[PDB]
């Protein structure tokens, strides 16, 4: 379960980037 | 041996339990959010840090936030009492599998047969080992013969290979 | 049956995509680079010269923050396999180690102030030998990852 | 730890970084696993993720711990080092003798099983001497 | 069957909560209204 | 935007009532052996009002669960009853009904508040006749499980409080759309 | 919670009392019993002391409670309600 | 802290021992209890 978390952490980590780098460079 | 399965660290405690831990959880987050964030009287108790506060009370952390209102801390202090109950009993209940499965002592010998029941043993029906139980002097030994020939229904056998067989079949329950 | 090995195995393989990250952005950055570079470098606008310096000092202050993190990250899952006592890829693991080592505490430009130097950067020799590199260590990454995989596999399966 | 310094650098929250360095990541983690409090709790998704988990394993790592100790000092089990032969070949911790001038040491030296002879060529090379003159010696 | 008790009591404060949040809020509105 | 989260809602209340509805009237609850099946016992499945044996003589006819120490009366009483899954149903059904009133009354903001509050009610009454029924069951004839109708009470629930929230939101929006609208003028 | 209360209004740090009436005096006790964390912990010895105690109370009844389940669940014992004829 | 985890948890170990080794307490209450154990004594009149 622990390294299964790990692994979803990284994987929302670079959604959350993507997202965040397209919402900026919008602005 | 027996190996000990993935999840086995969930065995304390019954899947409805579990269960009901999440639904609940989720039940008392909802509640604070809405009672944190419903009359225009800030605060920051909003869904996704309910949840997070929930989830650190229910592993006993504690998170930055707290609740200052009367219906929030109300929310709160049951949800701790849940959990501390809950950890407890999770604790508890380990504790109490683990030492009982330090008290299991195997059979060794022919006394620890001869007390125990949970487990027939039976010899060949015609054969020179019901003749030495029978004719029997020694106190265990007799215990044993009082014991045999009792309903098994039958205990006894007529084919060694079918003993092998019976003992190999029975999950433990022969011997 | 799950053992210490195979919990190093799976932590290496869940940290091992940081690195091929990192990598990534290595040949992006170097990429854009190359795009600002063999583009002809007229500054006879002030703003474009400020712009463009100012992008590189940007590009080299990402890249110098980045890098620590994964020599010490390399670091650790060599000290994971060594306490484990996972021999062969320890022993596959110690030259990339050596290399970052000696990459770290040489700072073969002459300044040595900085891995990456705005000033020192832009040279051709030396940015080719950045992509180089980043391009190999990629390659080498992902060779480690699927490996990784394998080996976890292979001890859980026993 | 790692992983919250990565999550929490390169995805902040949006500064982010200047807390859950990896200086207060390690923090974080220990005082996480000892069952203390936190001066700081992540506020992306991503590390609380990570705090979740981190904080699940911690609770049953330590409640494990707690009920074995109990179970070892509520019954109390000695484990014999020795339940045949071949465990005390194998063994050199514990030196083992016979009574010298006998019927067992005849029958150690002109053994054929591979055990015995291994027992028979300890006892000939045996300091001090493992052989005995009498039972109650 | 064990520990329903808790899960009752938790309903119970959560049901109790939200009450007494409703009735704050009534007598807050009632009273800036005036 | 706000037409999207009232449709969610409206959406999720309709579906809510659908499963809860569903789950009560239907008779897949739990899979066991009973010693009423004709030949420990007969495979049965079950559920809140009566119980169907299958893979016997008796195969599918479905009988009235005959239940029947004061808790233990109360509690039978109540899983007799069933009032709690009702009382939820009911709950779903008021609270979209203001949902469906709070698309026409849009001034009257103080409807999609009584919405939030009857789906997160309904959530714990379900959450409560989950335990009652989970406790009643047993007594003191194994490999027992349960099945699709407890998790469509269990889909329900978590609708339930979803669409809560949903609705918690919208109050707060509108409301905050007002108050400063107002203070600004 | 009352002598928490007393003890930070007519003695306060010196602003004090504000935090620390009864109700979050009541509040941290709470959190105290339950082995979560506090938004605020006491300055003044006085109030420290109280806490110090509490805390070890605290500690002290968690333990036990945990115990002695952990006995219930290890060892069943069925008490017949008869002993004798009276 | 890692003193703190270690005797707490040492400490309410113990605890659940001692009440579970005064709950496993068995008083003599037949001919067998006593037969079995050895840990008392007993004797009758010399002469009867
Ligand atoms: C192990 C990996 C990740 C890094 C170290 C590998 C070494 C062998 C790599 C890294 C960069 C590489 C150099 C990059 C650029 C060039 C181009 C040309 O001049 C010939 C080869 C040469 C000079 C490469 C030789 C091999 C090289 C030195």
């Amino acid at each position: 379960i622990l390294i299964g978390g790990l692994g979803l952490a990284m994987l929302v980590a670079l959604i959350e980037f993507c997202y965040k780098s397209r919402s900026e460079s919008k602005r | 041996k027996s190996k000990p399965g993935v999840f086995s660290f969930l065995d304390p405690l019954a899947y409805e339990i579990w269960m009901c831990i999440v639904f609940a959880y989720i039940g008392v987050s909802v509640v604070l959010f809405l009672v944190s964030r419903f009359s225009p009287y800030s605060n920051e108790f909003g869904i996704f840090n309910s949840l997070w506060f929930s989830l650190g009370a229910f592993m006993q952390q504690g998170c930055d936030i707290s609740p200052r209102s009367l219906s929030g801390r109300i929310v709160g202090g049951v949800w701790w009492f849940f959990t501390l109950i809950i950890i407890s009993s999770y604790t508890a209940n380990l504790a109490a599998f683990l030492t009982v499965e330090r008290m299991v002592s195997p059979i060794e010998s022919a006394e620890d047969l001869a007390k125990q029941t949970e487990i027939a043993y039976g010899t060949l029906e015609a054969g020179s080992t019901k003749e030495f139980f029978r004719r029997s002097k020694i106190a265990v030994f007799e215990k044993m013969w009082t014991y045999m020939k009792s309903a098994e229904p039958s205990v006894f056998v007529r084919t060694t290979e079918e003993g092998m067989i019976r003992v190999r079949k029975s999950k433990g329950k022969y011997a | 049956a799950f053992t210490f090995a195979a919990f190093c195995y799976m932590l290496t393989l869940v940290l091992c995509a940081s690195l091929i990250f990192f990598v990534i952005w290595h040949i992006i950055a170097f990429d854009e680079l190359r795009t600002d570079f063999k583009n002809p470098i007229d500054q006879g606008n002030p703003a474009r010269a400020r712009e463009r310096l100012k992008n590189i000092e940007r590009i080299c202050c990402l890249l110098r923050k980045l890098v620590v993190p994964e020599y010490s990250i390399h670091g650790l899952f060599c000290l994971m396999f060594l306490c484990a006592a996972e021999w062969v890829t320890l022993g596959l693991n110690i030259p990339l180690l050596f290399y970052h080592l000696w990459r770290y505490f040489h700072r073969p430009a002459d300044g040595s102030e900085v891995m990456y130097d705005a000033v020192s950067i832009m040279n051709a020799d030396i940015l080719n030998y950045c992509q180089k590199e980043s391009w190999c260590k990629l390659a080498f990454y992902l060779l480690s990852f699927f490996y990784y995989l394998y080996s976890m596999v292979y001890t859980l399966v026993s | 730890s790692v992983v919250l310094f990565l999550v929490s650098r390169f995805s902040p929250y949006e500064e982010s970084t200047n807390e859950f360095g990896i200086f207060n990541s390690l923090w974080f983690s220990l005082g996480a696993f000892m069952r203390q409090g936190c001066d700081i709790s992540p506020r992306s998704l991503s590390g609380r993720i990570v705090g979740g988990v981190w904080w699940f394993f911690t609770l049953i790592i330590i409640s494990s711990y707690t009920a074995n100790l109990a179970a070892f000092l509520t019954v109390e089990r000695m484990v014999s080092p020795i339940e045949s032969a071949e465990d005390l070949s194998k063994q050199t911790e514990i030196a083992y003798g016979t009574l010298d001038s006998g019927s067992t040491k005849e029958f150690f030296r002109r053994s054929k099983i591979a055990v015995f002879d291994k027992m028979w060529t300890y006892m000939r090379s045996a300091e001090p001497s493992v052989f005995v003159r009498t039972t109650a010696e | 069957s064990n520990v329903a008790g808790v899960f009752y009591i938790l309903v119970g404060g959560l049901g109790l909560a939200m009450l007494v949040a409703l009735i704050e809020f009534c007598y807050k509105s009632r009273a800036e209204a005036k | 935007e706000k037409g999207v989260q009232v449709l969610l809602t409206t959406i999720g209340a309709f579906a809510a009532f659908g499963l809860m509805t569903i789950a009560i009237s239907t008779d897949y609850w739990l899979y066991t052996r009973a010693l009423i099946c004709n030949t420990p016992g007969g495979l049965t499945h079950s559920g809140l009002w009566r119980i169907c044996c299958l893979e016997g003589l008796k195969r599918g006819v479905c009988v009235k669960i005959n239940h029947f120490d004061s808790a233990e009366y109360l509690l039978r009483v109540v899983r007799a009853s069933s009032i709690f899954p009702i009382l939820s149903a009911i709950l779903l059904l008021l609270g979209g009904v203001c949902v469906a009133a709070s698309r026409v009354y849009k001034s009257k903001r103080n409807i999609i508040l009584g919405a939030g509050i009857l789906f997160v009610a309904a959530g714990l009454s379900n959450i409560i006749g989950v335990i009652v029924y989970i406790s009643a069951n047993a007594g003191e004839k194994n490999h027992y499980s349960y099945g699709w109708s407890f998790y469509f009470g269990g889909l329900s629930f978590i609708l339930a409080e979803v669409i809560g929230v949903l609705a918690v939101n919208i109050y707060i929006e509108r409301s905050r759309e007002a108050h400063c609208q107002s203070r600004s003028d």
